[PDB]
RNA sequence: GGCAGCCAACGUGUUGGCUGGGUAGGGGAGCGUCCUGCAUCCGGUGAAGCCGCCGAGUGAUCGAGUGGUGGAGGGUGUGG
RNA sequence: AAGUCCAAGAGUGCGGCAGUGAGACGGCGGGGGAUAAGCUCCGUGCGUCGAGAGGGAAACAGCCCAGAUCGCCGGCUAAG
RNA sequence: CUGUGGGUAGGGGUGAAAGGCCAAUCAAACUCCGUGAUAGCUGGUUCUCCCCGAAAUGCAUUUAGGUGCAGCGUCGCAUG
RNA sequence: CGUAGACGGUGAGAGCCCGGUACGUGAAAACCCGACGUCUGUCUUGAUGGUGUUCCCGAGUAGCAGCGGGCCCGUGGAAUCUGCUGUGAAUCUGCCGGGACCACCCGGUAAGCCUGAAUACUUCCCAGUGACCGAUAGCGGAUUAGUACCGUGAGGGAAUGGUGAAAAGUACCCCGGGAGGGGAGUGAAAGAGUACCUGAAACCGUGCGCUUACAAUCCGUCAGAGCCCUCGACGUGUCGUGGGGUGAUGGCGUGCCUUUUGAAGAAUGAGCCUGCGAGUCAGGGACAUGUCGCGAGGUUAACCCGGGUGGGGUAGCCGCAGCGAAAGCGAGUCUGAAUAGGGCGUAUCCACACAAGAGUGUGUGGUGUAGUGGUGUGUUCUGGACCCGAAGCGGAGUGA
RNA sequence: AAGUGUUUAAGGGCGCAUGGUGGAUGCCUUGGCACUGGGAGCCGAUGAAGGACGUAGGAGGCUGCGAUAAGCCUCGGGG
């Protein structure tokens, strides 16, 4: 702003008899090099929900998935021990010809998460982060047993 | 998200200075006084579009109180006379058959003269 | 900043069980003895403050 | 299959921002401010009346004291302990905080409004008069704590 | 003969009737600029910018109509 | 008691957002002044200007006519 | 009279006194900071169109070119 | 190919061309960490609960007073804490506090000292990110930048980026003293030539078309002859649903903005162009109105667990009963001596009765009562708060 | 004889075509701005922070260094 650039503490001439316009500093917002008016300062963005809006907008997504057949479940992406995207991608394409895909997985599987992150419309999120932006942007959504068992467990009560 | 205001501030200048062209001076130059002159030139056609329709009548009538005399009678007396006898032409026409063929014109006023009263004087 | 209460019209005005802002009549301080017994008594307890002046006393109260 | 782009704001939700001082075809060179004056470039405070005694200064100031130590009572009147309890019972303040009809913690006076038809056993900090007569004439009883 | 605001009738988009000068000021609906989520499309067979031609819209303005110059990024939809 | 009544876009009540609180001349009733002022101060379901374009008064905010939705190379009129 | 070296500093200095002088400035120097001082005062405030549309009065005022409330505009609701 | 489709570069949009990325591997020395020993210290010529008194328990202190400071508390009835001055005790059936004070009860044990964690910040280093700026912006400083420069001095304080992919940066010839150019070459391009990407406007020329030297012009607009260009048709120059350019001539015509009762005004402001320059943001702020979720309920704050925007978190807050100064009472309550009027309150409506037409009341039934939390908009409060502008006031310094 | 009647451009205006100047616009960037996560939270008589003058085979500026002067030794890395 005008007081936080460097500078303009002199009045820089008089205010009378110059035959010029009043000017109080050379870091007035009309001076080139001068203070900023209404910028940009810094903004915390975020704004705070209720609870159950976010849950019905979770359930309404997911629910829109499942009414046209977009929900799969499997027992694992890959059989362990190794990553593989080759095998995985094979598997993932069998399962959807559709671009993008939420892959729901618990957190422990990691050989499952690896061979199928570098897929380039895949995304891969864990059951307890769930949320209505990451399954609005899937064609599919791909549980795990354990990922789908976990989170209808998270709601049974 | 700073924006740079000179794609559109541009726009109106062009338009303004390209329906300033052919004003004598700094009026076809610059867009300030392009636009002084713009702000004029709208206002001047909207009152002479609107005095055009007078200006016009005027003109026909003139020629027709012109070919009128030629045949000996007056302008006002013509017209009451056309009115009389339901002959309702415009001005308009009436100043082209004045113009371009005399001899209908002649035939007319015979008719307008025709249809008047006796004494045009008279208390009636 | 949460916002302040101006304190001088929270000890003058209150609300009623409905919503309405009642008020203290004033000429009943001292001063006294010359004024009839009716006109102290037509100046005493709670009477509803006025529409014109109740747009005011409400941002005063609520700050 | 709804995707990110079908989302759509609520009809009537958002309105546009009103700019105001960006030219005379809406708000221009006093954006909605008239002529000079003092309200031309600043304010005025609510409490100022022009120099005349301000209405918050030429009344007295409301009579009495506020009593620190007030016992205030959250109140439930008879004719909820019907809707609350369909067969009456043990109804203590604890499991009529559970039915939503007080706060939480809060002592809690019960007073006779509606009309009371079921066996109750009230248990409250303290009763109204017409309360305890509503409980003890519908076949009930009442125990202060 | 064209438009628009209020209202009415059948009825569910028309028709009809009234009305449409305007500063301070109030309300409503929009044009153009930039950044972005998502979706699509165009571009070294030449993007933007600029200069024109020929046109278009009730207004801000438009030209996924066209040429010249130019040399790497843009359009449109729906939200922010 | 009627009239207007697909309108006055009228009253009244509550609320959101106001601007205004320097007015001018002309007609009629008056105070001040010298029954002076293009003076000053009041009254007027008086007007116009302010905030009013168009026609008349040579020119000429406030006088007379008449209230501009746009177009027309139609007609009838008002003051004059 | 003059050179060289030095001393007096801001409500302070110095003045054979003119409010003179104290770095082209002096009824309280200059620089930076408080600080974007404060101004009932002047100036400026940026695209469009649609509908409606004032006031220049009353009352109070350390008041009279400022403001509060009333009157008079607009939008929403109620009544009709 | 992918545990690597991060991001750059390379002659234009590259996962497979380069550096890398995912993923692994590596430290002689120095430093920071732990861990095990020497080492260091203490405890054991010794433990435990009893039964009955004298002494001790932080002294120029507490307390008291005067004058102050600070507490929500501006001297107030003014406690608690605290400075200067004066006076000045007790060692536990003591002393201090519990908002003057006293009594009783309760809590504690001043005038001795150490103390980790949870908390605040970033000169500097490392690694990242941005609905951040993009050369009048962003730091004053993308380039000599606290530089040049201005001042005696404290101090003030600039302006200046872009050839091409690659210098391949124009050999040689010609005019010229050179500068500059013209051929020739380089290059995809020289409408890229180290005055170099794109190259707008103001401003300045040159060429052509129409016009203009008897004429009183806010410089336009409407009508308009003549000339010039262009598109069609018939044909071979004259019309046409035409289109442009220029305009002899005729009618009408008092710039823009501010501010004013009223300005073309001889009131203000503006030489011109290009770039810049003014209602913004924060807050469980307040009021109103949209929209959404849940609904007699609604919602969490700090915080905790999540490489995320997700999930837990009931403390509180608002609604749920009012009247009263208050004790209090409670669909009532206050006033009052009053079943005697009035005030406020009992969502709202419907009916049936019982009383008066002094404005309707009272009562029995029924219907049953709407809030809250996100978020858009308007206004508002606290903040520089729409932007610009004093003369001057204060603090610390610099100057004879 | 009376009457009528084109052609002037010293210079100026407008439209176009062509350039100059100028450095906007578009598209960029060895620069910044706001933060996030770590580290380290002091240096100095064993002479600090910061400088002056010197220093390369050749003139200066920035950087590095100090008469052992774009450097000297030892240990690792790497090529
Ligand atoms: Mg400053
Ligand atoms: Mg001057
Ligand atoms: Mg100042
Ligand atoms: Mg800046
Ligand atoms: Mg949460
Ligand atoms: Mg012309
Ligand atoms: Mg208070
Ligand atoms: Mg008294
Ligand atoms: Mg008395
Ligand atoms: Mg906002
Ligand atoms: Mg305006
Ligand atoms: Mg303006
Ligand atoms: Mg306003
Ligand atoms: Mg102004
Ligand atoms: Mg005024
Ligand atoms: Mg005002
Ligand atoms: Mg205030
Ligand atoms: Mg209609
Ligand atoms: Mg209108
Ligand atoms: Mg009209
Ligand atoms: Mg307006
Ligand atoms: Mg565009
Ligand atoms: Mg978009
Ligand atoms: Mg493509
Ligand atoms: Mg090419
Ligand atoms: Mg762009
Ligand atoms: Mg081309
Ligand atoms: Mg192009
Ligand atoms: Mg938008
Ligand atoms: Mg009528
Ligand atoms: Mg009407
Ligand atoms: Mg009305
Ligand atoms: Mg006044
Ligand atoms: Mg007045
Ligand atoms: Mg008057
Ligand atoms: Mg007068
Ligand atoms: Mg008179
Ligand atoms: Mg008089
Ligand atoms: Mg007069
Ligand atoms: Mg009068
Ligand atoms: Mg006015
Ligand atoms: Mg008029
Ligand atoms: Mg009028
Ligand atoms: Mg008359
Ligand atoms: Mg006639
Ligand atoms: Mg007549
Ligand atoms: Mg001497
Ligand atoms: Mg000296
Ligand atoms: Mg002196
Ligand atoms: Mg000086
Ligand atoms: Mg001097
Ligand atoms: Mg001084
Ligand atoms: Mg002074
Ligand atoms: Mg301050
Ligand atoms: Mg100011
Ligand atoms: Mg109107
Ligand atoms: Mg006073
Ligand atoms: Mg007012
Ligand atoms: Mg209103
Ligand atoms: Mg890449
Ligand atoms: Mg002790
Ligand atoms: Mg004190
Ligand atoms: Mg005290
Ligand atoms: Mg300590
Ligand atoms: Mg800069
Ligand atoms: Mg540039
Ligand atoms: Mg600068
Ligand atoms: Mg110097
Ligand atoms: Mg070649
Ligand atoms: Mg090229
Ligand atoms: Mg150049
Ligand atoms: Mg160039
Ligand atoms: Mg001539
Ligand atoms: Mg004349
Ligand atoms: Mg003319
Ligand atoms: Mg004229
Ligand atoms: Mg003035
Ligand atoms: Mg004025
Ligand atoms: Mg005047
Ligand atoms: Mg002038
Ligand atoms: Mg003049
Ligand atoms: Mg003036
Ligand atoms: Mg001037
Ligand atoms: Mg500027
Ligand atoms: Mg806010
Ligand atoms: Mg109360
Ligand atoms: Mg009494
Ligand atoms: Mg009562
Ligand atoms: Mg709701
Ligand atoms: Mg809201
Ligand atoms: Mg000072
Ligand atoms: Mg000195
Ligand atoms: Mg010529
Ligand atoms: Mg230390
Ligand atoms: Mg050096
Ligand atoms: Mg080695």
């Amino acid at each position: 702003t005008r007081g936080e650039v460097s500078g303009g503490g002199k009045k820089p001439y008089r205010q009378k008899g110059t035959g010029r316009a009043r000017q109080g500093s050379t870091r007035a917002p009309q001076f080139t090099g001068g203070g900023t008016v209404h910028g940009p300062k810094p903004r915390d963005y975020s704004q705070r929900t209720p609870k159950k809006m976010i849950a019905a907008a979770l359930r309404g997504a997911l629910s829109d998935r499942a009414r046209n057949d977009r929900i799969h479940a499997v027992t694992e992406l890959v059989e362990g021990q190794t990553p593989s995207t080759k095998s995985a991608k094979t598997f993932l394409g069998t399962l959807t010809e559709n671009k993008k895909v939420l892959v729901v997985i618990g957190r422990t599987d990691e050989v499952g998460a690896k061979s199928v992150r570098n897929l380039p419309g895949v995304h891969v999120i864990s059951p307890d982060q769930l949320n209505t932006y990451d399954v609005l942007n899937a064609d599919d959504v791909v549980f795990s047993v354990e990922a789908l068992n976990a989170y209808i467990s998270a709601n049974s009560k | 998200a700073r924006v740079k205001r000179a794609l559109n501030a541009q726009k109106k200048r062009r338009t303004v200075l390209k329906a300033s062209k052919g004003y004598r001076g700094q009026r076809s130059r610059l867009y300030r006084k392009a636009k002084e002159q713009q702000l004029h030139s709208l206002t001047y056609a909207y009152r002479d579009r609107r005095a055009r329709k007078g200006e016009f009548r005027k003109l026909w009538i003139s020629r027709i109180n012109a070919a009128a005399r030629a045949n000996d009678i007056t302008y006002n007396r013509l017209i009451q006379g056309l009115k009389a006898a339901g002959v309702e032409v415009d001005r308009k026409n009436l100043a082209e058959l004045a113009v371009s063929d005399p001899a209908a014109f002649t035939a007319l006023v015979d008719v307008a003269r025709a249809a008047l009263p006796e004494d045009v004087n008279a208390p009636s | 900043p949460k916002a302040k209460t101006h304190s001088g019209a929270s000890k003058r005005f209150r609300r009623t069980g409905t919503g309405k802002i009642v008020r203290q009549k004033a000429n009943r301080r001292h001063l006294l003895e010359h004024k009839p017994t009716k006109r102290t008594r037509r100046l005493d307890g709670r009477t509803t403050v006025s529409a014109a002046d109740n747009s005011r006393i409400n941002k005063l109260l609520n700050g | 299959v709804i995707k990110l782009h079908d989302l759509k704001p609520a009809p009537g939700e958002k309105k546009a921002k009103t700019r105001v001082g960006r030219g005379e075809g809406s708000k221009g060179k006093t954006a909605g401010r008239g002529t000079k004056g003092t309200k031309a470039r600043k304010n005025v405070p609510v409490m100022f009346e022009g120099g005349q005694m301000p209405i918050h200064m030429r009344l007295p100031k409301l009579k009495g004291f506020k009593n620190r130590f007030r016992t205030e009572y959250q109140v439930v009147n008879v004719g909820d302990i019907n809707k609350a309890f369909p067969q009456g019972g043990t109804v203590g303040v604890d499991e009529l905080v559970a039915k939503g009809l007080v706060r939480k913690n809060s002592l809690v006076k019960v007073l006779g409004d509606g009309k009371l038809t079921v066996k109750v056993d009230v248990t409250a900090n303290k009763f109204s008069g017409s309360a305890r007569e509503a409980i003890t004439a519908a076949g009930g009883s009442a125990t202060e704590l």
